[PDB]
């Protein structure tokens, strides 16, 4: 889990992220539906052309779901309940795909906030959005 | 792995402002203190008890230019990464035996540095790009497991 | 891969008691039942809301037999698995774009199954002989990607 | 994490299991060691040899802390804190032989237990197992 350092790092950037999270939210998801175009499958429903409105909105409601989530960060579990059960009862989004994702919001907070990204804020990071990962999940194990 | 044109102009043309000795550093160093478990590969590297130690560690600072270095050898022969890295596949897999996800971990780690390096140069197909590049040195790696 | 000649009578011979319809059924239902977010890719199959649902689906009941026998296939020409499923390598990669994991997960699988129905008779060394057959079989799924 | 239906298979298996587990502890890491030889590199120090009353004790160790966890199952976490430390900053195990482990007692249990080893109970004793290994590599992320 989540060490109180981890969380001082996990939080730091969100905050040095901001309202900026609007825009990062769909340039992640944009990344990952250019460097994984197997993510696409999950959409089918979207116009996923760049700037999209879909993929733009889509965009939002992901990186705020984020947000959310490292405010919670004791509780992420609940923070993210309504989500959990979306993401494998409906949607059954295969385990891996959560790992691509995280992936790219790494490499967009990398490029905009580089001299913030250390690999111990790299590990702390990754953790969060492991866990992050693991809880949208909790329907398959 | 078919190669598009655009992509080897994006990887050869990043590749161009890439400073081997500095990223390959960084990229081992990542590897070696966001997946810890990798430090067991390097015992011979002496001290990297500390994130602090293992960032500045001629070892690891050296041993990062000579892995890019070999990435580098990649971006030459595209085409012809099945065998660029042929015998290091028997050195990772036959002598090390290093679990081939870690190639990925490698490789995804690289595609940050990468990315903190050249900022918005970094776009999302360039991205796509060298995930295929990383990808695809990690089955040359792999080549000899299954 | 380089076959052991035990690892072939090892493989055909315990492949000898399998019954095809049963542990082909079970290999699946367990798949879809242990790793739910496979069902995904048979919405096409109907009901599978309940284990007690999908463990007598008639439709996973009859395509866990297609799938095993497939399988057997590989038994056959062990030495050419490259191309014994070369072709359900695009099905499962170009149109269905399953994620290989799930190549080993249902290769795992199958390993329990064969250990639950072969009890004491299916030693290490036959594990260890199916498991290859397995990440051989899993590989030439995969080979359409990389 | 585990639901109050998993435990229930959880502790039901380990009781059909019983004092057994000193032998199943041997045949897991056994199948362990042949079906996954690139695993032999974490013991050097040991004699890897079929029987060899090493892996034999060894073994019992293995399950007798599975045996403890599963009865700690509300709280795994500290029931194995010893040897998530041990297992990290010590031995550094790769992530990826803990899903190998795993896979080999259940096919073990499958072998000795196969009318017990419904899928229900194979998705349980995964997760169960799952948490197993996630707490032993904590040190991790
Ligand atoms: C940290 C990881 C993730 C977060 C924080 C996240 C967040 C969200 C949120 C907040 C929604 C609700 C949007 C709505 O109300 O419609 C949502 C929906 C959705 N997510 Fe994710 N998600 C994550 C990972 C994934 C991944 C890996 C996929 C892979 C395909 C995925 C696919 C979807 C889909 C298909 C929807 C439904 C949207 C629609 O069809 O209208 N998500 N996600
Ligand atoms: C993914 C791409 C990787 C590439 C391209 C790569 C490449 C290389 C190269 C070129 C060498 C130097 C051989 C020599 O100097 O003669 C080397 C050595 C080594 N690599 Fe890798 N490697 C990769 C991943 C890994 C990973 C993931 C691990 C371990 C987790 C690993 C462990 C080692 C070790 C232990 C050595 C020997 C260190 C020493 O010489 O003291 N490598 N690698
Ligand atoms: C690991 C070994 C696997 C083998 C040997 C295998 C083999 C096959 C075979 C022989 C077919 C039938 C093709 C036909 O009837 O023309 C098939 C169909 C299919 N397989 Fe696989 N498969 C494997 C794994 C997977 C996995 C892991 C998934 C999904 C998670 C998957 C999804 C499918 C789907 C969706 C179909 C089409 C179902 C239908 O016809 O309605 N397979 N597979
Ligand atoms: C559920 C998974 C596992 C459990 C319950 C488990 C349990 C244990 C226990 C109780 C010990 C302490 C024995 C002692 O006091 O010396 C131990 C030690 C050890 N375990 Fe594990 N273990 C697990 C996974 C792994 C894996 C995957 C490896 C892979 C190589 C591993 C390698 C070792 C090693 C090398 C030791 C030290 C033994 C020695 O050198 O004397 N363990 N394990």
């Amino acid at each position: 889990v989540l060490s109180a350092s981890d969380k001082t790092n996990v939080k730091g950037v969100f905050a040095k992220v901001g309202g900026s999270a609007e825009a990062y939210g769909a340039e992640t998801l944009e990344r990952m539906f250019t460097a994984y175009p197997q993510t696409k499958t999950y959409f089918p429903h979207f116009d996923l052309h760049h700037g999209s409105a879909q993929i733009k909105a889509h965009g939002k409601k992901v990186a705020a779901a984020l947000v959310e989530a490292a405010n919670h960060i004791d509780d992420i579990a609940g923070a993210l309940s309504k989500l959990s059960d979306l993401h494998a009862q409906k949607l059954r989004v295969d385990p891996v795909n959560f790992k691509l994702l995280g992936h790219c919001f790494l490499v967009v907070v990398a490029i905009h906030h580089p001299t913030l990204l250390t690999p111990e804020v790299h590990a702390s990071l990754d953790k969060f959005m492991c866990a992050v990962a693991k809880e949208l999940t909790a329907k398959y194990r | 792995v078919h190669w598009t044109a655009e992509e080897k102009q994006l990887i050869t043309g990043l590749w161009g402002k890439v400073n081997v000795a500095e990223c390959g550093a960084e990229a081992l160093a990542r590897l070696l203190i966001v997946y810890p478990w990798t430090q067991r590969f390097f015992a011979s590297f002496g001290n990297l008890s500390s994130a602090t130690a293992i960032t500045g560690n001629p070892m690891v600072r050296a041993h990062g230019k000579k892995v890019l270095t070999s990435f580098g050898e990649a971006v030459k022969n595209l085409d012809n990464i099945k065998a660029t890295f042929a015998q290091l596949s028997e050195l990772h897999c036959d002598k090390l035996h290093v679990d081939p996800e870690n190639f990925r971990l490698l490789g995804d780690i690289l595609i940050i540095v990468l990315a903190a390096h050249f900022a918005k140069d970094f776009t999302p197909e360039c991205q796509a790009a060298w995930q295929k590049l990383v990808g695809a040195v990690a089955h040359a790696l792999a080549r000899k497991y299954h």
